[PDB]
């Protein structure tokens, strides 16, 4: 009847009548996501500071040792450090890990297993109930984006140090030395991301709102209009025609979507490749090609420098230059 | 500050979720 | 830390070996589909 | 110059080339 | 916090610099208006940077 | 003081997250 | 010899620009290919001559 | 030295296994979990 | 630079690397030539 | 590991070991000392490596002691390669004298508590009379922090905003020690080294030392602790 | 060509419709492969037309130039071309030989038979066919190991490769004795990605790279021969996916982790991709910056062992995490580079303090000079140096280029293999074209998810 | 901004994934008829997925 162990245990990982789907992608997800969960949680609490730059300065970065929930964060690695793999058995003490950024690396390590087995397992999950595959490929968008972010960055840099700080400040500050550097708010990549969260958000915004305009009449006006639809009704419960009309009467009656799969492909696949492109652009910055150069571009006949909006750009970053790792810099050149 | 930033983040948990308790008890009893 | 890296190793090993063996295990046979 | 007329040249040929492959074989019977 | 503890730093105070070091370099430009001709010694800057 | 508060916001949070998770209304198939 | 290398050179770009205006053509015309054979290999063989010669050609040039 | 650590940091050490206990667990468990595996099989 | 012999073909040379860019414009030309079939 | 062998091996099979932070062992040699011909050396590839740390600590019911700590920086605590001359007389009276090298090392410790405890352990300028078996002397130690050194605040000594500038109205007369002056003034340290092992043939010497040093004052800022490092030695002679 | 009613597929899938057709899926195959050495031959003879000898190949934007410079062609000691004939013979067979995969491309593409099943059965095929399958397998596994062999012999008999670990700074080597040793070999690949460990990038020597390739290409030959003589197990047979879309979805994966790697390669290695060809490493224009700014202010008289910077660290000297004599400041990051100006310096603790005093070559601080002024920074417009420095010098290192474009392909092949996996799986269990609407699975399942 | 971006992916993958069959042919954007009177994806399966 089945009774072989292996064979029960694989039944119950693959079981699709558990609350939450585990499957083998699963197994390596649930441990690795806990694993991470545990230490971002106990160190955003409680963790001594971190001496992030390598120059034994520490930052704080917990609420214990005086951050609220904005300026909290789980402190990137030390520099001295770099790309080292620093694992708690490489320390001589559990002071010495949490002194030079050990938590940092251990969450980044555990949420990149981690959410490389979620992407893997909607894949499973959708094979299991007979779905199509690609939701794994929606989601890896934000997989490239926190891959490039926590570990490709590193990588090109050199060091652990220069991944994005686990918090919100911290982030601000990943952002605004990103920009010192690498002027990303002039890179195309950059732009394709703007373009495809702002572009989202319109269309979102748009096939909400043609949806909710075109819903038929069924309730009263006492009730909500959410219970007009019921959970598993075989009838649409919008007109697709009335709001399609709408639509082209709006803008043009050409350029539109009327067939229903291809305006929800779409809305699937813009925000996805734009946030493809920007988490590219972050990658390919990691290896320091950066953003357009547009310093000193114009100049008169005399060849007197006019300046642009990317001159006045230029003096913000250079204010933002100077003053990051205001103690870390020996040299002019900002090569590490 | 450290005390009346204290009796506003409680009064503005406590009052809302108050109005939403007694909403969805009365819906919950109506089923 | 010695025992540390031991205990980590036997779990790390532990998962990887069910996900390896749980895919070997007729996994493109588990599916609701026809044929 | 000579080198840029040259190049514009090899550079209109080969933008050329290929249109005019489909072109012929639309006006001379298909099997495109 | 700050201000009567040296040691104390966190990625607030580090973006609280940065605003300063934007605001002093962007401003001589950025609002002639302004007529900001500010010397370079009193630019707020890092070491060697 | 406020560290207990940011504390207690953010596990209430998790327990609202986890309440909303695991006693939801269940869909009905009706 | 170096000017006797440029003319093979030029008639090399010349019958492979005619060798890529045509293949495709005769591939896909409707029995374009079964009456085009001699010109097809006429136009291959002098390609591969012509590729020799210049070959042959640089180690005198 | 002031205090103990293994230093298996870089040296380009096989599987970062600087003890042959590491070795012995990490081939240990794989072969358990495969000998499940192997006497649970045709068991589907 | 090119061997002298074939310093006057420079100016085909640098044409040259564009070629794999138009090949699929090519296809996007010969399935607008279909109507897309 | 003798400093022979440890020339024998390479970079490469160095690298990561922490052996480039262990100073020579004299595996030869004998331990009578006064053995040694006097004279005028150049003491040349001078080393010290710590063994210990410990920090002068009063808890609550009125007790001083030296107290354990962990430390929270990696393998960077070794001093090699100084350099400078000893003079050795044959009574056995040695004055000794460090010119210059890699004579200091950023280092921290933490406290039982969780403090942490940043000092520069140095051995720079070191003079040291005394005898073979012992000799004692005073060496200085500098500031932690540069002059150019800027605060989260960006205040600072030779550079910065000299006020809390986030408050435009709260920076006079109470954080003076603060924003008002960022001093830099060096202090002084004790040390106590001790020959023990010593080959003729080459002129190698090693031992044992005893330091005693001011920790940091964070530029003018919360007074400075004693630290107690105790460790071995090596040098060689002309 | 077919349409969308006789195939099910739209125009933008339309290469879907040759799955099933052998033959003009070789077409497609050979016009492709011949698109691949056009390029190949068209940007070497582009690079070679716009070479110019006085300057380094890596400030002139070449990236297949210092590929067969690192081969061995035309350079000399210290990576100074001598010849750039033969980078001009290397372009001109492969545009040549791409006329003929070219012509074989379409014409089995257009005019060619469109299954080989019938009439050539050593060339049919069917996907499901597992012993085909390895056979094909075989024979491009084979042609991969002689690929591999014919680098062993160049690097043997047939002139050597540049080795940029020769002392005097690199020069043309016959490599003797190539390091066959099965431990150091595959210690290799069961190393750690990680800094200090770095997998196969941390490949140091011409030694341990030909051997190396002694390795993969007789691999490749035996398995080649084991998988024409062999069928897969029924444990592979059970584990794998039989069709075109799944086998191409299995390749897609193995490029992804090659073009990470290859972007690694790019970014990190120095003997396999020598400075002289390719410009520094950023961990070597970092190091080649601390050295520049140590031997310049021993040459003013500092003392650069006793300087320490702002933070007390050490301006110009300080020590890595396990000890070693390093460059201070915030390359003591790239404390692990190890590169051919700066191994001669090092003593068993690092960066020997006698020998930064006094044992400097003119050629070595000429190195570090050029170094860091052509820092792998540089703008996507070309811009050399950081985001903030105006448009002055026009150079962005082939390093970058390289690590950037081959990031990126890496990436977009990984998403292709999840969509082509995902598919093939769909596909095989019959639900690619959606849920049937009369036997859906999730209706036939108890509630509460 | 970040979560409507979100929405949208994430509404049109699960969309262009849960869609019946509704007509043999491996493109799916033909199997759609504006005029019809019923769903073209499960939203049963969409949420029992989520
Ligand atoms: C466990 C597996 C973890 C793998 C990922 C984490 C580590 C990746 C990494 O640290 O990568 C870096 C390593 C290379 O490491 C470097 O390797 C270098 C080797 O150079 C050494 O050797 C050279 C030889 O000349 C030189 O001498 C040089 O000076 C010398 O230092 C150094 O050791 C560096 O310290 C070291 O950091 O790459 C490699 O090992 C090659 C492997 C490819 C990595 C590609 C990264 C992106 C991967 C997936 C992205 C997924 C995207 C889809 C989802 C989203
Ligand atoms: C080794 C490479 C490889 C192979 C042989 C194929 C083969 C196949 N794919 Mg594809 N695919 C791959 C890689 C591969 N793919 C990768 C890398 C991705 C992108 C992440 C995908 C994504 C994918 C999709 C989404 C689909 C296919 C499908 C198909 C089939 C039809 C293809 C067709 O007609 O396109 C015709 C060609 C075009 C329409 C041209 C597209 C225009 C591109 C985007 C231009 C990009 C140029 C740009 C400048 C390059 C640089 C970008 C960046 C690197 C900087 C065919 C069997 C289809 C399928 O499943 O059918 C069964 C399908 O819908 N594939
Ligand atoms: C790397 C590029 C590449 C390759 C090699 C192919 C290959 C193939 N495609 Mg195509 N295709 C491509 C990309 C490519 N495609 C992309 C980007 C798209 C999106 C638009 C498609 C979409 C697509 C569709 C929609 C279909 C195919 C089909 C075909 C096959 C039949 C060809 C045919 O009948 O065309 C006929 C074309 C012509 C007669 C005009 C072009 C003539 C030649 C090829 C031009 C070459 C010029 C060249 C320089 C000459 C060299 C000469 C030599 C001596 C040097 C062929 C094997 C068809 C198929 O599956 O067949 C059953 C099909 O229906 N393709
Ligand atoms: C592995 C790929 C690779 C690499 C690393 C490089 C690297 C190099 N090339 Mg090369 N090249 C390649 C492929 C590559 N190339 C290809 C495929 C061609 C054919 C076009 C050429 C032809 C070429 C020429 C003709 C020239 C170079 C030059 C250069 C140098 C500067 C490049 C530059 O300014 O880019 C500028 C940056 C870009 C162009 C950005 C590209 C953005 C991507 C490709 C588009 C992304 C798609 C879009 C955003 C989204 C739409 C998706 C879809 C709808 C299409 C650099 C050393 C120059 C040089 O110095 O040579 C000596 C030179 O003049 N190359
Ligand atoms: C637009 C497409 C594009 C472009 C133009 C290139 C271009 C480039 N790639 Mg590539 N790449 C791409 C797509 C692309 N890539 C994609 C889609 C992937 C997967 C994500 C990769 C994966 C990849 C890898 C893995 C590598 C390259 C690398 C390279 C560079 C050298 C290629 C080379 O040497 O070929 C190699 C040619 C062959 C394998 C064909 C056989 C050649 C034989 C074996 C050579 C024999 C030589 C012999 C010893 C000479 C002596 C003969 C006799 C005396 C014995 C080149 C700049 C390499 C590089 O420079 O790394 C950064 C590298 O390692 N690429
Ligand atoms: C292009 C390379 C290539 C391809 C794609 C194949 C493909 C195949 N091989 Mg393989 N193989 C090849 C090269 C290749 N091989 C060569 C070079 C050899 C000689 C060493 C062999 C010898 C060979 C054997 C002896 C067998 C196959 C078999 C198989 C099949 C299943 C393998 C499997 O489960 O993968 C998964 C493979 C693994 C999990 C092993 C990985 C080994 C460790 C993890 C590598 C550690 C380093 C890594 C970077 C981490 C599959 C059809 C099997 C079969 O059915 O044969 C009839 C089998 O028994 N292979
Ligand atoms: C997306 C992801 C895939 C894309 C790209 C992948 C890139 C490269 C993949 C190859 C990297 C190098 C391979 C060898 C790795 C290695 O040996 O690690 C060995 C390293 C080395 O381990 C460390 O070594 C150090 C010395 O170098 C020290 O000794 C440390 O004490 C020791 O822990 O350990 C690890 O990094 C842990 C790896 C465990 C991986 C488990 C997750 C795998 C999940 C699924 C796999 C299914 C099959
Ligand atoms: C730039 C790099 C290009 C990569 C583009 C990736 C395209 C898919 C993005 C993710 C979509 C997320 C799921 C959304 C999803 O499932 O998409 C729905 C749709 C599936 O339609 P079909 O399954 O009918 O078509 C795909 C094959 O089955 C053959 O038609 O996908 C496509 O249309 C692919 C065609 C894109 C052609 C290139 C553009
Ligand atoms: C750090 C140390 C670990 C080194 C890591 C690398 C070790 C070498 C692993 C290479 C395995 C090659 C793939 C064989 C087929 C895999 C799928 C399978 O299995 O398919 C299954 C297939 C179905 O019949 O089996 C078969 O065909 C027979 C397959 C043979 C299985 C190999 C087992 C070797 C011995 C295992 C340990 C001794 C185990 C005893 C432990 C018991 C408790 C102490
Ligand atoms: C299938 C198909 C397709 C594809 C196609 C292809 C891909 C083709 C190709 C092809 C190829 C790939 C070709 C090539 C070629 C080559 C040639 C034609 C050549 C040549 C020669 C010459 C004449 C040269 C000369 C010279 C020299 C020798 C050196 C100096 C300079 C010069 C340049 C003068 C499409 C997509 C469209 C559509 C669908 C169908
Ligand atoms: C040349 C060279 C060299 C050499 C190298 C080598 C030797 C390599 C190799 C290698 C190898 C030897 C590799 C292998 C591998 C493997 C892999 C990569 C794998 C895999 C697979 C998979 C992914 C699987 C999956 C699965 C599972 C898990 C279960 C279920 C089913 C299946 C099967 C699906 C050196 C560095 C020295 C130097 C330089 C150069
Ligand atoms: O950590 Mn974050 O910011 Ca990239 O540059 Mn170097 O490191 Mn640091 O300085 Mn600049
Ligand atoms: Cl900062
Ligand atoms: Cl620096
Ligand atoms: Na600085």
């Amino acid at each position: 009847e089945n009774t072989s162990l292996w064979a029960r245990f694989c039944e119950w990982i693959t079981s699709t009548e558990n609350r939450l789907y585990i499957g083998w992608f699963g197994v390596i997800m649930i441990p690795t996501l806990l694993t991470a969960i545990s230490v971002y949680i106990i160190a955003f609490i409680a963790a001594p500071p971190v001496d992030i730059d390598g120059i034994r300065e520490p930052v704080s970065g917990s609420l214990l040792y005086g951050n609220n929930i904005i300026t909290g964060a789980v402190v990137p690695t030390s520099n001295a450090i770099g790309l080292h793999f620093y694992p708690i058995w490489e320390a001589a003490s559990l002071d010495e890990w949490l002194y030079n950024g050990g938590p940092y690396q251990l969450v980044v390590c555990h949420f990149f297993l981690g959410v490389c087995c979620y992407m893997g397992r909607e894949w499973e999950l959708s094979y299991r109930l007979g779905m199509r595959p690609w939701i794994a490929v929606a989601y890896s968008a934000p997989v490239a984006a926190a891959t490039a972010v926590f570990i490709i960055y590193p990588i090109g840099q050199g060091s652990f140090s220069d991944g994005m700080p686990l918090g919100i400040s911290g982030t601000f500050n990943f952002m605004i030395v990103f920009q010192a550097e690498h002027n990303i708010l002039m890179h195309p990549f950059h732009m394709f991301g703007v373009a495809g969260v702002f572009g989202g958000s319109l269309f979102s915004a748009m096939h909400g709102s043609l949806v909710t305009s075109s819903l038929i009449r069924e309730t009263t006006e006492n009730e909500s209009a959410n219970a007009g639809y019921k959970f598993g009704q075989e009838e649409e419960t919008y007109n697709i025609v009335a709001a399609h009309g709408y639509f082209g009467r709006l803008i043009f009656q050409y350029a539109s979507f009327n067939n229903s799969r291809s305006l929800h492909f779409f809305l699937a696949v813009w925000p996805v490749v734009c946030i493809w492109l920007t988490a590219l652009g972050i990658s390919t910055m990691a290896f320091n090609l950066n953003g357009f150069n547009f310093n000193q571009s114009v100049v008169d006949s005399n060849g007197r420098v006019l300046n642009t909006w990317a001159d006045i750009i230029n003096r913000a970053n250079l204010g933002m230059e100077v003053m990051h790792e205001r103690n870390a810099h020996n040299f002019p050149l900002d090569l590490a | 500050v450290n005390i009346l930033g204290l009796t506003a983040t409680a009064l503005f948990i406590i009052i809302p979720t108050s109005f939403l308790l007694i909403l969805y008890v009365k819906t919950a009893a109506s089923e | 830390m010695l025992t540390l890296k031991i205990f980590v190793y036997t779990v790390v090993t532990f998962f990887v070996g069910l996900f390896i063996f749980g895919f070997l295990s007729n996994d493109p046979s588990r599916n609701p589909g026809k044929g | 110059s000579l080198t840029l007329i040259l190049q514009l040249v090899a550079l209109f040929a080969v933008v050329a080339a290929g249109p005019l492959v489909v072109v012929l074989l639309s006006v001379r019977g298909g099997n495109l | 916090r700050a201000a009567e503890d040296p040691e104390f730093e966190t990625f607030y105070t580090k973006n609280i610099l940065l605003n300063e070091g934007i605001r002093a370099w962007m401003a001589a430009q950025d609002q002639p208006h302004e007529k900001l001709t500010l010397p370079e010694e009193v630019l707020p800057r890092g070491n060697a940077l | 003081m406020e560290a207990l508060v940011y504390t207690f916001l953010l596990i209430g949070t998790l327990g609202i997250i986890f309440f909303s998770i695991f006693f939801r209304e269940p869909p009905r198939i009706a | 010899m170096t000017s006797i290398l440029q003319i093979a050179l030029l008639g090399l770009v010349l019958v492979s620009f005619a060798l890529v205006v045509g293949v495709p053509v005769v591939f896909a015309s409707p029995n374009g290919w079964t009456e085009n054979k001699g010109v097809v290999f006429s136009g291959l063989s002098v390609w591969f001559l012509l590729v020799f010669a210049v070959g042959v050609f640089n180690s005198f040039a | 030295l002031v205090d103990d650590r293994m230093n298996g940091d870089g040296t380009g050490l096989p599987f970062g296994v600087n003890d042959g206990i590491l070795g012995w667990v990490i081939a240990g468990t794989l072969g358990t979990i495969w000998a499940i595996y192997f006497v649970s099989q045709k068991d589907l | 630079k090119l061997p002298e012999a074939y310093a006057p073909f420079s100016p085909i040379v640098d044409v040259l690397p564009i070629i794999p860019v138009l090949f699929i414009l090519l296809a996007f030309v010969w399935q607008a030539s279909v109507s897309f079939r | 590991l003798t400093y022979d062998e440890l020339q024998g091996l390479t970079y490469l099979q160095v690298k990561g070991t922490g052996i480039a932070n262990t100073c020579p062992v004299v595996e030869q040699g004998t331990s009578n000392v006064r053995e040694l011909k006097p004279g005028d050396y150049k003491l040349e590839k001078f080393c010290m490596e710590p063994t210990s740390f410990t920090v002068k600590e009063e808890d609550a019911k009125g007790r001083e002691e030296f107290v354990k700590t962990k430390l929270l920086t990696r393998l960077t605590y070794g001093l090699d390669g100084m350099n400078g001359s000893m003079k050795i007389n044959n009574d056995g009276s040695v004055e000794f004298r460090e010119d210059e090298g890699l004579d200091y090392a950023a280092t921290t410790v933490k406290l039982p508590g969780g403090e942490y405890v940043p000092f520069l352990f140095t051995i720079k300028e070191f003079d040291g009379k005394g005898t073979l078996d012992s000799f004692s002397g005073d060496f200085l130690v500098p500031s932690y922090r540069g002059s150019t050194f800027l605060d989260p605040k960006g205040r600072g000594g030779a550079t910065g905003y000299d006020n809390a500038i986030a408050l435009p109205a709260k920076a006079d007369a109470d954080e003076i020690q603060r924003l008002n002056n960022k001093s830099y003034t060096p202090g002084k340290g004790s040390a106590v080294f001790s020959v023990a092992k010593v080959d003729t043939e080459t002129g190698e010497i090693a031992g044992v030392f005893e330091s005693i040093q001011p920790s940091d004052t964070e530029m003018g800022a919360h007074p400075a602790k004693d630290i107690k490092i105790t460790g071995l030695w090596y040098g060689q002679l002309t | 060509g077919r349409d969308q009613e006789t195939t099910g597929f739209a125009w933008w899938a339309g290469n879907a419709r040759l799955i099933n057709l052998s033959g003009k899926l070789l077409g497609a195959h050979v016009a492709h492969a011949g698109l691949i050495v056009f390029w190949a031959g068209a940007m070497n003879l582009f690079e070679v037309s716009h070479f110019v000898p006085e300057k380094p190949m890596y400030e002139q934007g070449l990236i297949l130039l210092p590929h067969i410079a690192t081969l061995g062609y035309g350079v000399g000691p210290g990576g100074e071309v001598l010849d750039t004939f033969p980078y001009f013979v290397s372009g001109v067979l492969h545009l040549i030989s791409s006329a003929v995969l070219g012509f074989g491309g379409v014409y089995h593409s257009l005019i060619g038979p469109e299954t080989l099943e019938e009439s050539y059965p050593f060339f049919g095929y069917v996907w499901k066919d597992k012993n085909k399958m390895t056979n094909i397998l075989g024979y491009h596994l084979i042609i991969l190991g002689c690929g591999a062999w014919l680098l062993v012999l160049k690097a043997l008999y047939f002139g050597g490769v540049y080795d940029t670990w020769a002392p005097g700074g690199g020069d043309v080597r016959i490599i003797s004795n190539p390091t066959t040793n099965a431990a150091i070999i595959f210690g290799y690949i069961v190393k750690s990605p990680f800094g200090g460990d770095g997998w196969i990038v941390s490949v140091d020597n011409l030694e341990d790279i030909i051997g190396g390739h002694i390795w993969i290409g007789t691999l490749c030959i035996l398995g080649g021969i084991w998988h024409i003589y062999t069928t897969p197990w029924p444990w592979a047979r059970r584990a794998f996916v039989w069709s075109g879309e799944a086998y191409l979805s299995y390749s897609l994966a193995a490029v992804s982790l090659m073009g990470f790697t290859a972007c690694c390669f790019a970014w990190f290695n120095n003997t396999a991709y020598p400075s002289e060809f390719y410009g520094p490493t950023g961990p070597e224009a970092s190091q080649a910056q601390a050295f520049t700014f140590l031997v310049r202010d021993q040459r003013l008289g500092a003392n650069v062992a006793s300087a320490q910077g702002p933070t007390g660290l050490g301006k110009y000297l300080m020590r890595s995490p396990t000890g070693e004599i390093i460059f201070g400041g915030e390359t003591m990051r790239f404390w692990d580079f190890r590169g051919p100006w700066v191994e001669p310096l090092r003593g068993p603790s690092g960066l020997d303090l006698v020998k930064l005093k006094n044992d400097i070559q003119p050629w070595q601080e000429r190195r570090a000079a050029e170094y860091m002024t052509h820092a792998p920074l540089g703008s996507l417009n070309s811009v050399g140096g950081v985001a903030t420095e105006i448009n002055a010098v026009n150079f962005v290192s082939p390093r970058s280029w390289l690590a950037t474009s081959h990031f990126c392909l890496g990436f977009f092949f990984f998403v292709g293999h999840l969509w082509h996996a995902g598919r093939a799986r769909a596909a095989a269990a019959g639900f690619e074209k959606g849920i049937d609407r009369v036997d859906e699975p999730v209706l036939s399942m108890r509630p509460l998810d | 901004v970040l979560g409507a971006a979100l929405l949208c992916a994430i509404h049109g993958a699960t969309v262009e994934n849960t869609l019946f069959e509704d007509g043999d042919g491996a493109n799916t954007f033909r199997a759609f008829n504006p005029t019809q009177a019923e769903e073209t994806y499960s939203m049963v399966t969409a949420n029992r997925f989520w």
